This record gives structure tokens, sequence and C-alpha cells, in this order.
């Protein structure tokens, strides 16, 4: 096809893998840092970053399906786990401090963190006892709530307002024993790659079983975020563009992952299915995956995004920077092709952990 | 020590627990709370995601600490 980009093996199912993996492909500056990894002298049955490397050597060279066999095996999994259904922002979460942990110490130190990570504040007042507290913590995603919200803002505003720590919560005054009070979050700053996981599920304990909300929620190409932060910025607002919506078919049990994105930033959209990508229009890629869609052949009920990606306007030039062979070291490139040329010769954990 | 998790809805609850608390027990008592099984719980702090096993002072959690709980949308 005259999509250029090329899709990824499914070893089981190995989806949510390989949705992240383009996700991740894609963040540009990301792959730069990845290629400039010191694994010369690193073991590849082991080594995470060698077999990520791989695969986006051969996600950029290759015109034919790219495996992610030697992914699972330096992840220190058999067989077996590759045919386990995991979520998407787990692999995020577990893979992404993975590797910020070994790019540490390298010349690419602490690359993830300046793409992915803000700040924000956790203020309580107790209601009749003039006490204020202040914590600050750290985000690599935002967790939106998505039953009852029509949209991403309606979702940002309800994480941010003023929450109740009432009778069987009251705030620990230490002093002045339990105390209702009142808890409020703002946002301090907002990362140039923005993570947001759709909280698409609730559990009934009277029931007694887990659900899929596969309820309508809207979420705009362009999202001004401005309104949200403690301290704006004139010179850099909190503009941002969706780059990528990662999608889940299916709803309770089963599931299948699929990635849609533009890298290059531009409008051109492309759906990648595991092996097969696909053109198509913004539509095909944002409006079709705000769920609550009533099962036609354009668009089935259960399937709607549970990740977005939004990178922002100021800093997007940079991170969607193009990737060539210049910012490839010729010794990772020997490495590979040495590898090619020895081949022509010839209870399940249900947790996803990272081994190596 | 005094706690916060913020549950699938969004709100905020307070969880009782000393810093030498395995995660599992803090999912257990997220259980008598919320009535979620440990097992379908995933719990986030500050982009990583915590481990049975480890404790809470493992990871720096303290007084006002706010964990981010999560389930799973599996897939293929
Ligand atoms: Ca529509």
């Amino acid at each position: 096809k005259h999509t250029g980009y090329v899709g990824l093996k499914n070893q089981g199912a190995t989806c949510y893998m390989n949705s992240l993996l383009q996700t991740l492909f894609f963040t540009n500056q990301l792959r730069k840092a990845v290629y400039m990894m010191p694994t010369e002298g690193d073991d590849s049955s082991k080594s995470v970053p060698l077999a990520l490397q791989r695969v986006f050597y051969e996600l950029q060279h290759s015109d034919k399906p790219v495996g992610t066999k030697k992914l699972t095996k330096s992840f220190g999994w058999e067989t077996l786990d590759s045919f386990m259904q995991h979520d998407v922002q787990e692999l995020c979460r577990v893979l992404l401090d993975n590797v910020e942990n070994k790019m540490k110490g390298t010349c690419v130190e602490g690359t993830i963190p300046k793409l992915f990570r803000g700040k924000m504040v956790s203020y309580i007042q107790c209601k009749e006892v003039d006490y204020r507290s202040d914590r600050r913590e750290d985000y690599y995603d935002i967790q939106l709530s998505i039953k009852g919200k029509k949209n991403i803002f309606e979702s940002f505003v309800d994480y941010v307002a003023v929450e109740q720590l009432d009778g069987d919560n009251k705030y620990d005054a230490g002093e002045h024993g339990l105390q209702e009070a009142e808890k409020g979050v703002k946002f301090l700053t907002l990362p140039p790659v923005l993570h947001l996981q759709l909280m698409r599920f609730m559990y009934d304990p009277q029931t007694d079983q887990n659900i899929k909300i596969n309820d309508r929620f809207e979420f705009p190409e362009q999202l001004p975020l401005d309104e949200f932060l403690q301290k704006t910025d004139p010179k850099d607002p909190a503009n941002y563009i969706l780059h990528a919506v990662l999608v889940h078919s299916g709803d309770n049990h089963g599931g299948h992952y699929v990635v849609y994105l533009n890298p290059k930033g531009d409008g051109k959209w492309c759906k990648f299915d595991d092996d097969v990508v696909s053109r198509c229009t913004k539509e095909e890629a944002i409006e079709h995956n705000y769920g609550g869609h009533d099962d036609d052949l354009s668009v089935r009920h259960c399937t709607n995004a549970y990740m977005l990606v939004y990178i922002r306007e100021s800093k997007l030039s940079e991170v969607l920077q193009a990737v060539t062979d210049h910012d490839i070291p010729q010794q990772l490139v020997e490495r590979l092709q040495e590898e090619k040329r020895i081949e022509a010769q010839k209870y399940l954990e249900k947790a996803i952990k990272i081994h190596n | 020590m005094q706690i916060f998790v913020k549950t699938l809805t969004g709100k905020t609850i307070t969880l009782e627990v000393e810093p030498s608390d395995t995660i599992e027990n803090v999912k257990a008592k997220i259980q008598d709370k919320e009535g979620i099984p440990p097992d379908q719980q995933r719990l986030i702090f500050a982009g990583k995601q915590l481990e049975d096993g480890r404790t809470l002072s493992d990871y720096n959690i303290q007084k006002e600490s706010t964990l981010h709980l999560v389930l799973r949308l599996r897939g293929g």
C-alpha cells in the first residue's frame, strides 16, 4: 500500500504491544534517544533496550511486517506469556519505567521524563478548623473519569474540581484529629507529550463483576488546556494536538487493540491493526472511536478509544522531528545485519512484569 | 498514616496504613472500603505501577500521597 509504514506481527495476544510500539515509534524525539543507547556490550537474549532498537529499526526500514518475537524474549517471557491479553496502558507504565531506568546513566538519561512528565498540586483545607496542607505529584499520564462526562473538557473539570473528604473519609489533621475537609487539584505543568487514559470501566460489588463503559466520550483534534493550569505562560499556551488514538474493541473479557496515528503531525491518518496498515479519514480515527455507536459496518458498539496521545503545539516540531539514518549509529546497524546472516545459515502470570 | 487513593469514579478515599505495609495489604484494604478484589486492581503512584511484594516505603509513599486505582482492559 501507499502507506509506506509497516505493521507488526502478532504473536498471539500481542496487539496491545503492537499498538503501543507504533505509538512510541512515531514519538520521534523518543525514537532517536533509543537509537543512541549504549548496547554494544548488552546480551540480546536479555536486553530490552536492544530489542527495542531492533523493532524500531525494522519499522523504519523494512517494507514487510516486523516481528516482535525477540522483544518478549527480552522481557524474560516464555512463549505462553505472548498469548496473554493485557491492558495497553499497563504496558505503557511498565515499559517506559523500565526504559527510563536503563537510560539513567547514559547520554540520553531522563529523556522519557522530559517528554511525558508533568506536575500537579493537591490542596486540603479543613472545613471547620484553620488548617491548610499542600502536596505535589508527578504524572506520566492522567486518568480521566468517563462515566457521565460529555467530553475531555468536562472530564478535566471533574478532575480539577473540589472534592469533599466527608464522614467516612475525613482528613487526618494530626493534632486536630479527623476533620471534614475539601481537596482540590490544580495542574502546574503539562508535558510535551500528554498520555490520557480514559477510565472506561467500573466494578459493582453488589453484583461482583467489572463492566466496560462504552458510553460516548468526545475528544477534540485541538485541546486547549490553559484553563486547568495554576499559572499560565503567554509565550507557551497549553495547546495540544491529537497524535494517537489507542482503541480497544470488545467489552469485559475479550479484547483487541488498534492504534490510529498521524505520525508527521499533519492531517493524514493511518490505522495500524497489527501487520495491516491502511490509510484512513480523520472521522474514522476520531469520531468513530467516540464510543456509543450502535453496531454498524462503519463502527461497532464496543469499540472506542482507551488512550489518547497529545503533543504540545509549542514543543511539537521538536517531538516529531525527522528521523534519518544520520541519527542512527553505525555500530547498531552492523549488529542487526550480522544477526540476519547467522539466521540465514541456520499459574501463568497475568500481571505483565518485565524481568530485565 | 493516612494516604489517598483515587477510585475509578475519580472520588478520593482515605486509607490508614503504616509504611511497612505490603502492596497486598493496601490492595486488601481497598477491598474493604471499595469492594474491589486485589486481583483486579492496579495501583499507580507517580507513573510507577505498584508491585505486589514491595512496601509503601519502598516507593516513598508518605502521608497525603495519592495512589491512582485503575483496572485492566485486556487485549490482543
Ligand atoms: Ca459520530
